[PDB]
RNA sequence: GGUGAAAUUCUUGGAUUUAUUGAAGACUAACUACUGCGAAAGCAUUUGCCAAGGACGUUUUCAUUAAUCAAGAACGAAAGUUAGGGGAUCGAAGAUGAUCAGAUACCGUCGUAGUCUUAACCAUAAACUAUGCCGACUAGGGAUCGGGUGGUGUUUUUUUAAUGACCCACUCGGCACCUUACGAGAAAUCAAAGUCUUUGGGUUCUGGGGGGAGUAUGGUCGCAAGGCUGAAACUUAAAGGAAUU
């Protein structure tokens, strides 16, 4: 599944959570691919996908509230979006996502 | 004491069977109790058949039969239609004819 | 070669129903039943009534046109007998022998993916 | 420690009013103080406040609601046919 | 007497001595 | 004393072009009356005729057709599709004890825009050395036949205009597309498609419908 | 106040001033703050918009309908109600719908209603519990409450005052000819009794 | 129209019928069987999603972790109860038409609750195989469901395979039937109800003549109806089972 390879990234690869530094992983052309909750609003959304494509970064909208993403990411806590700064043994970076 | 092995009919391993209703009383009984017989018999009859093919389009061209079952309900069952009662060992024999 | 049409017998029990239409079917003619040539309210469905009937029947459906007509059989049929009554067989051959025609004939007896519990309760209508 | 069996948030009615009375009352009492889950930021903290008006702690959106709960049964229903029927005119 | 017409029998009779001792209680 | 005999009109049918006799027989409509004539309160009928009287051999027995009345000009009332059917004995006499039925259907379009759902019956077989007295299926078979059958069918339908459609189902090419992929599963013999219902049509389009008459 | 439903203010622009135009909805449950409403024959068919109950299939379900085209809104306002369209006669171009009381109406296609159900129901499920409850309820309608019974005031009073125990003394249903003075009890009244059986009509 | 036969009823309101079409709720016909599955209740239209399971295959793993169980607990047909929805059908109640000496019924008409569903209760059925669970052993037969193994078996042709279904032998584990009976029983019957006066594998539960009576009383659960627990005084020579005539 996407939770099945975004659950190895957590296990074996680099990201970040939260909103602010995935800009600041996005400005420094870090991210590889970032996730965005479906309750995201939309100008969050929008200024995401605006500096994704400046950092030519793909995004994946994932179809879920925040609260079901931290739950992916394996987390307690509510994550509205995330940046996979490295992706370990797993291949979401090069697969149908 | 019983007179049985069967109880009444065919139920062994299931527990409970959805009733039917009869065709003469409307008696509610089990289908795995139910005395059944299928009727097939032409639409024509012992001498409306030569009346048929005699006035008619299309020589004798199907000659087609209806066909339904029936439901009886022990006490229409034996009532008119097939038991009428066996002895104790005719009982056993479960040969249609 | 002929001039077609519907019968349409509906011959349940207590009385029997022949009656001419068109092919289309909006278009009826020459109804008159078995509970309208015998006066007994227990003679409403015999054959030699619905014969009676047939008789009267089959006169306006040449008296109006048609020379050859189909004929779809059908007993009471829902939640009911689901069989044919006694004035059918009568009837059918009361209007064959009656000079028409038959062809491709078949019964529209209405029959459910079983429901709607019959009426009578689940005891019977013992008697 | 329990501290009443039975009565619960209605034990403020002490004894008047008839035990059936305050059972249909607590129910709908209990679905009008309770915290809810606010669709748009996640969070649980759309309250009510004047009947049909619910409103969330941060983030601070309205939604009109029911009388005593969010989303009444009927309003959701209506919701997917309404669903139902505006898709039924794009395609 | 059927012994379900029985059953329901003495339960009215329960119903009853129910009811009368309650006045008294 | 009345005799709406001596008042009635007649009238007299005719079939569209995929078939090989056209001329279908009468019917008694009123006088066209202004303000309330013969022409626009009634014709939108249909006729249950057989397709072998349609057609003429009785490998044709079964399948009733229903004929839509929708066009209308000097006594002559062309009709098009509305439906097709199974003789009741037909299914009552394909339906044994002992073996396994399999029904599967699917909702479905074409490029003359008529929507449909066609049906599919098929019975199980006994190979023809088979010992075992009923020859069922395995509930596997059963879904993956459906799941071809529902293959099968989806194509033909949205397979242009259901009056192709109509020139796909008289000569029972479907059922043996069914067969063909089916033999890799289970025998089934008796395969039909045994149904078809029209329920939504596009507008009228006075063009298209003379396409099938001369 | 004094209303069952909350309501929902909807800012507009003005299409011949620049200036903003507010207008006072009936809150339909589901609309929220921050919500793009879209008014108009053109418009998509969600809770929430205003549009011709032409221009919605059957089976849709709008609120605030008016009776003649541009009243601004007459049935189906009070908390938890609507009305459900239920067939179109494109030719003279009316729909017909079923109000909430059970009747159905057939008014103007060009009559506009709101998508959804007005908020707030179920209100009336909860008791009231105590004479202050009401109190306070009517304290912001009319002064309507409480009532004394006709049959506990003198002759002068009520048609059915007086006598030395409370009774009403003749039929409480009156008619509809009756006058000023004598409609009393239950007006025209054409059955009355505990209601056994189903309702809701066919 | 309905019935043994009738009648209460429906019919200028075009009934009943016919035709085209629409809406509502319920059900899943034929296929359905000495057929499958689940702890039992119970489960039968398609498709998607969600977790679950036995049997089997096994030169995998753990290694006594198990058997059966007072207390306690999960589930629990139908009806019935609370609050919404639903309310086609059939239909306790009630009202009728008949029948009857009578007829509070059987039969016919109407038809309230109900019947379906959501949230909650209720915990009882001839809830039946009237037959506790685990283990061993004791005797023949042919069908069948699932799994497996064996194949110069048949059938599908394409060019032969592979497949799939089919046939034959065997082996696990199912639902059942047949025939015998060493054996068992008061018998009817019974591969368990056998391997008991030649009386002992482990374990749970219940009964001790018939009424009184599942009544009285207390305790407890329940909104209620009622569930569980449950005496006695007194009375009585039978009550009962299976088979024969
Ligand atoms: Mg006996
Ligand atoms: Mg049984
Ligand atoms: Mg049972
Ligand atoms: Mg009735
Ligand atoms: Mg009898
Ligand atoms: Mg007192
Ligand atoms: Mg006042
Ligand atoms: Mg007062
Ligand atoms: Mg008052
Ligand atoms: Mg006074
Ligand atoms: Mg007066
Ligand atoms: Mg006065
Ligand atoms: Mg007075
Ligand atoms: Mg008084
Ligand atoms: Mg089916
Ligand atoms: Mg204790
Ligand atoms: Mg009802
Ligand atoms: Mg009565
Ligand atoms: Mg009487
Ligand atoms: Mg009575
Ligand atoms: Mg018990
Ligand atoms: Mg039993
Ligand atoms: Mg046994
Ligand atoms: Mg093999
Ligand atoms: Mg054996
Ligand atoms: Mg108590
Ligand atoms: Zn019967
Ligand atoms: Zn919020």
């Amino acid at each position: 599944s996407i939770n099945q390879k975004l659950a190895l990234v957590i296990k074996s690869g680099k990201y970040t959570l939260g909103y602010k530094s995935t800009v600041k992983s996005l400005r420094q052309g870090k991210s590889k691919l970032i996730i965005i909750a479906a309750n995201t609003p939309v100008l969050r959304k929008s200024e995401l996908e605006y500096y994704a494509m400046l950092s030519k970064t793909k995004v994946y909208y994932f179809q879920g509230g925040n609260n079901e993403l931290g739950t992916a990411v394996g987390k307690l806590f509510r994550v509205g979006v995330v940046s996979i700064l490295e992706a370990g043994d797993s291949d979401i970076l090069t697969t149908l996502a | 004491p019983k007179k049985r092995a069967s109880n009444g009919r065919n139920k062994k391993g299931r527990g409970h069977v959805k009733p039917v209703r009869c065709v003469n009383c409307s008696k509610s009984i089990p289908k795995d109790k139910a005395i059944k017989r299928m009727a097939i018999r032409n639409i024509v009859e012992a001498a409306a058949v030569r009346d048929l093919s005699e006035a008619s389009v299309y020589p004798e061209y199907a000659l087609p039969k209806t066909y339904n079952k029936l439901h009886y309900c022990v006490s229409c069952a034996i009532h008119a239609r097939i038991v009428r009662v066996r002895s104790r060992e005719d009982r056993k024999n479960r040969a249609p004819p | 070669s002929q001039v077609f049409g519907v019968a349409r017998i509906y011959a349940s029990f207590n009385d029997t129903f022949v009656h001419v239409t068109d092919l289309s079917g909006k278009e009826t003619i020459a109804r008159v039943t078995g509970g309208m040539k015998v006066k007994a309210d227990r003679d409403e469905s015999s054959p030699y009534a619905a014969m009676l009937a047939a008789q009267d029947v089959a006169a306006k459906c040449k008296e109006v046109g048609i020379t050859a007509v189909h004929v779809k059989i059908r007993a009471t049929g829902g939640t009911r007998t689901k069989t044919p009554g006694p004035g059918g067989q009568a009837a059918l051959r009361a209007l064959a022998r009656s000079g028409l025609r038959i062809g491709r004939i078949e019964d529209v007896t209405p029959v459910p993916s079983d429901s709607t519990r019959k009426k009578g309760g689940r005891r019977g209508r013992r008697l | 420690a329990k501290r009443t069996k039975k009565v619960g948030i209605t034990g403020k009615y002490g004894v008047r009013y008839g035990s059936s009375l305050r059972r249909q009352v607590k129910k709908l009492e209990i679905q009008q103080h309770a915290r809810y889950d606010c669709s748009f930021c996640g969070k649980k903290t759309v309250k009510r406040g004047a009947a049909g008006i619910w409103t969330c702690s941060c983030c601070k959106k309205t939604v009109a609601g029911g009388a005593y709960t969010v989303s009444t049964a009927a309003a959701a229903t209506v919701r997917s046919t309404i669903r139902r029927l505006r898709e039924m005119v794009e395609a | 007497m059927r012994a379900k017409w029985r059953k329901k029998r003495t339960r009215r009779l329960k119903r009853k001595r129910r009811k009368v001792r309650a006045r008294s209680k | 004393v009345v005799d709406p005999f001596t008042r009635k009109e007649w009238f007299d049918i005719k079939a569209p072009s995929t078939f090989e006799n056209r001329n279908v027989g009468k019917t008694l409509v009123n006088k066209s009356t202004g303000l309330k004539s013969a022409s626009d309160a009634l014709k939108g009928r249909v006729v249950e005729v057989c397709l072998a009287d349609l057609q003429g051999s009785e490998d044709h027995s079964f399948r009733k057709i229903k004929l839509r009345v929708d066009e209308v000009q000097g006594k002559n009332l062309l009709t098009n599709f509305h439906g097709m059917d199974f003789t009741t004995d037909k299914l009552r006499s394909m339906v044994r004890k002992w073996q396994t039925l399999i029904e599967a259907n699917v909702t479905v379009k074409t490029s003359d825009d008529y929507v449909l759902r066609i049906f599919a019956i098929a019975f199980t077989r006994k190979q023809a050395n088979q010992v075992k007295r009923h020859s069922y299926a395995q509930s596997s078979h059963i879904r993956a036949i459906r799941k071809v059958i529902s293959e099968i069918l989806t194509k033909e339908v949205q397979g242009s205009t259901l009056a192709q459609l109509t020139s796909k189902l008289i000569p029972e090419v479907i059922n043996k597309e069914i067969e063909n992929a089916t033999k890799d599963i289970f025998p089934l013999q008796n395969i039909h498609v045994r149904k078809v219902k029209l329920l939504k049509q596009p507008k009228f389009d006075v063009g298209a419908l003379m396409a099938l008459h001369g | 106040s004094g209303r069952g439903a909350p309501l929902a203010k909807v800012v507009f622009r003005d299409p011949y001033k620049y200036r903003l135009r507010e207008e006072i909805f009936i809150a339909n449950e589901g609309v929220h703050t921050g919500q793009f409403i879209y008014a108009g024959k053109k418009a998509s068919l969600n809770v929430g918009n205003v549009l011709p109950l032409g221009s919605v299939p059957e089976g849709t379900i709008v609120s605030n309908v008016e009776e003649k085209p541009g009243d601004r809104g007459a049935l189906a306002r009070a908390s938890g109600n609507y009305v459900i369209i239920i067939g179109h006669n494109p030719d003279e171009n009316k729909t017909r719908v079923r109000l909430p009381s059970g009747a159905k109406k057939v008014i103007s296609s060009d009559a506009r209603g709101v998508i959804g159900v007005i908020a707030g129901g179920g209100r009336v499920d909860k008791p009231l519990l105590k004479a202050g409850r009401a109190f306070h309820k009517y304290r912001l309608k009319r002064n309507s409450w409480p009532k004394t019974r006709g049959v506990a005031m003198n002759p002068v009073d009520h048609p059915h005052g007086g006598g030395n125990h409370q009774h009403i003394g003749k039929a409480s249903t009156i008619s509809r000819g009756a006058v000023s003075g004598q409609k009393a009890g239950l007006i025209a009244a054409r059955r009355t009794g505990l209601l056994r059986g189903s309702q809701k009509t066919q």
